């Protein structure tokens, strides 16, 4: 015989490269239903007459 | 607070002999 008969020559694995860094779920919402733009529950205020 | 409202009112009959 002679050298060079690697019994377990192999590269098992290497499966994963950098996965999701967070996936940015819930990324942008600004839900903000409403705003400035003052409202007055009353009416006819500062004026009647 | 409807802006108050139409309020057209004040003294009634100051009549009689006076």
């Amino acid at each position: 015989g002679a050298p060079g008969a690697p019994g377990s020559q192999g590269a098992p694995g290497l499966q994963g490269a950098p996965g999701a860094p967070g996936s940015q779920g819930a990324p942008g919402l600004q839900g903000a239903p409403g705003a400035p733009g003052s409202q007055g529950a009353p009416g006819l205020q500062g004026a009647p007459g | 607070a409807p802006g108050s409202q139409g309020a057209p009112g004040l003294q009634g009959a100051p009549g009689a002999p006076g």
